This record gives structure tokens, C-alpha cells and sequence, in this order.
């Protein structure tokens, strides 16, 4: 840090042997992944973060320890039945491996007869989702704060060969310092090609996805065009009352901005939501640079932000350990544990 | 508006994440 406000592009062999030993440490993890870590008895199920469309996530505390914790449960009859095994194993596979202070962290993970499970470090700040909505929108400093660490984790997470697919308020958690926490690894994978999995969430799709063309990193660049817009507007830059028409608005290429964004926001925003991949920041020859030399960032010490040592917007209200006032509430339904095996075969790795 | 216009959409809560 010191160094690259010294003397800008200093630290370029620094960023560069950071992320060589990141992928190390990621590479014994991915080919010899962790399994079986703990169990269902040790945790005491206290109230739901959270539902899907074959799991949930529920709030835990340790027995032993007295730690909270946010555990993922998915039914493994409704992950075969909506065709998402291989995607539910990239999940668990990348999360054990990963290792920054952006992506929340998997502490355990376990199976039994039933489901599958993924207890993650508890972020008792609520999802970035429920904030932006209340307050309307953030400033552009608050919109950038969130931006930085977002580039800063897409560019650990496409070094190691990682596409995200999953980008949006809802999976961005804020913790104590008031920093980011990226959640919600569904439709990550480990991939160097490129692929064509139509997946992730409507208002988010890059046009390549939609137009069922075959995609790559790029989608993740487009994304957080579509992130940074909604956090600075307080609204998507495509919507509409069903995801057909909002299909429609993304391959158009038409976007309008607020009169309240500023030259500098409108300028990186048309770059990012720039519909030829020859042309997308992010996906050029200077790669990740072109986003972070943007005037835009200028005032973004990206070290210092890898670092927490700038100061949040906001912190979130803490009452206690356990507290879920910054979560909204669900219906809770009992966990159910069959007394035979189903589909042992197809999730032995997890 | 278009503020007024997205509150009056049925796509301001929490949106699912979709595949096939
Ligand atoms: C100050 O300039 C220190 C010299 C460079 C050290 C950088 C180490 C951390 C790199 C963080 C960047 C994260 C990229 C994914």
C-alpha cells in the first residue's frame, strides 16, 4: 500500500506474487477438498436467514463452543430433481478452497440421509438488499466503498479460474466493520474455457447469457455495471413486471441514467453495461487495470481497502450474539432426517 | 418517475436466483 501511493503501478509485482501464492494455497484445497467436519448434533437450529428453492439458511449456535454460525441446508432429492447436483459440488468444492476477506467464510460442512450442509461464519449486518431498499440509494463515495471491494474480489476470484454468475444486493452481507461479505455460491465454477449455463438473476444477465451465446469472466464485469448502478439509482438499469421483458431491455443495449449521476459514474457505468465483449472494461488487454485506473476509483486507495482501513459508510446496529434484527422473517418448517440414504451416490464427494 | 415506476413493479423484494 505504501508503496502504490508512493508510486502508482509500484505494486504491481507485489499484486502479482499475492496472487500466486493465493493460488497455491486455493490448488491443494480444490484438488484434496475437506469433507465431513462436523455434524447435525453439535449445532442447536435457532431461526431461518434465509430460503431457496431446495434448501434454506438457518441460524445455528456451536453446542461446544457457543458460536453462531449461518448454516446452509439443501434437500438432496430437490437438488437431483432440479438437475443442480454438479452445482451444488461446485459450490462446496470452491467455498472450502477459497480464502479472502470479501467471501464469507465455510467453517464446516457435512451430509447425512437427507440433506446436505454448509455452516458458514455468521454476518449478523443483514444483506446489502434490505439496507439499499430502506434507505432508497447510497451516495456515489457509499456506492464506490461497495464497488472497490467487489473488483478487488472478482479479481481473486478470476485468477483462480472462477466465474461468480451470482452478483446482486441479496448475496452481498454486511459485517461489523461495515465491510462486504459475498455469499451465495451456487452458480460459481472452476472454469478456463468458456461456458453456457443459463443461470444467476434476471436483472443482472449480460446479454451473451441471454442470447444463449456461450460466455466467460466478462458476465461478472457486466454485473457489477448493473451492482453499482442499482446502489447509486436505487433502482436496475433493465426492469420491468417479468423477467421476459426485462430480456428485452438488456439486449437493446439502452440505458438511461439519473441526472444525479455524475460524468465520471456515467462513463465507467457505459463501459461495463457495453454489450461488445471487444469493448467491456474488464475483459480487455489491460484487464481489471482499466476498471481501477478509471476516474471514477481515483479517489480509492485499493490496498488500504484490501487492508480495512478505510472507514465504512456505515456500520450496521450489533444488540447481541445471535441477534437477527437485520434479517427479515420466514416460515420455519422442521428439518427432516429419513432413516435411509437418498442419492448417496451421486453426492459422495460432498 | 422512474423511481415511482420500479416501486410500483412486482420485482422490489428479494429476486430468485433462476436457472434451467
Ligand atoms: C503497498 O504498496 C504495499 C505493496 C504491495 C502489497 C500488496 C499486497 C496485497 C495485495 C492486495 C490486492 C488484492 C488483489 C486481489
Amino acid at each position: 500500500g505504501n508503496a502504490a501511493a508512493a508510486c502508482k503501478g509500484s505494486e504491481q509485482e507485489s499484486v502479482k506474487e499475492f496472487l500466486a501464492k493465493a493460488k497455491e494455497d486455493f490448488l491443494k484445497k480444490w484438488e484434496t477438498p475437506s469433507q465431513n467436519t462436523a455434524q447435525l448434533d453439535q449445532f442447536d437450529r435457532i431461526k431461518t436467514l434465509g430460503t431457496g428453492s431446495f434448501g434454506r439458511v438457518m441460524l445455528v449456535k456451536h453446542k461446544e463452543s457457543g458460536n453462531h454460525y449461518a448454516m446452509k441446508i439443501l434437500d438432496k432429492q430437490k437438488v437431483v430433481k432440479l438437475k443442480q447436483i454438479e452445482h451444488t459440488l461446485n459450490e462446496k468444492r470452491i467455498l472450502q478452497a477459497v480464502n479472502f476477506p470479501f467471501l464469507v467464510k465455510l467453517e464446516f460442512s457435512f451430509k447425512d440421509n437427507s440433506n446436505l450442509y454448509m455452516v458458514m461464519e455468521y454476518v449478523a449486518g443483514g444483506e446489502m438488499f434490505s439496507h439499499l431498499r430502506r434507505i432508497g440509494r447510497f451516495s456515489e463515495p457509499h456506492a464506490r466503498f461497495y464497488a472497490a471491494q467487489i473488483v478487488l474480489t472478482f479479481e481473486y476470484l478470476h485468477s483462480l479460474d472462477l466465474i461468480y454468475r451470482d452478483l446482486k444486493p441479496e448475496n452481498l452481507l454486511i459485517d461489523q466493520q461495515g465491510y462486504i461479505q459475498v455469499t451465495d455460491f451456487g452458480f460459481a465454477k472452476r472454469v478456463k474455457g468458456r461456458t453456457w449455463t443459463l443461470c444467476g438473476t434476471p436483472e443482472y444477465l449480460a446479454p451473451e447469457i441471454i442470447l444463449s451465446k456461450g460466455y466467460n469472466k466478462a458476465v461478472d464485469w457486466w454485473a457489477l455495471g448493473v451492482l453499482i448502478y442499482e446502489m447509486a439509482a436505487g433502482y436496475p438499469p433493465f426492469f420491468a413486471d417479468q423477467p421476459i421483458q426485462i430480456y428485452e431491455k438488456i439486449v437493446s443495449g439502452k440505458v438511461r441514467f439519473p441526472s444525479h449521476f455524475s460524468s465520471d459514474l456515467k462513463d465507467l457505468l457505459r463501459n461495463l453495461l457495453q454489450v461488445d465483449l471487444t469493448k467491456r472494461f474488464g475483459n480487455l488487454k489491460n484487464g481489471v487495470n482499466d476498471i481501477k485506473n478509471h476516474k471514477w476509483f481515483a479517489t480509492t486507495d485499493w490496498i488500504a481497502i484490501y487492508q480495512r482501513k478505510v472507514e465504512a459508510p456505515f456500520i450496521p446496529k450489533f444488540k447481541g450474539p445471535g441477534d437477527t434484527s437485520n434479517f427479515d422473517d420466514y416460515e420455519e418448517e422442521e428439518i427432516r432426517v429419513s432413516i435411509n440414504e437418498k442419492c448417496g451416490k451421486e453426492f459422495t464427494e460432498f | 418517475t422512474t423511481y415511482a415506476d420500479f416501486i410500483a413493479s412486482g420485482r422490489t423484494g428479494r429476486r430468485a436466483s433462476i436457472h434451467d
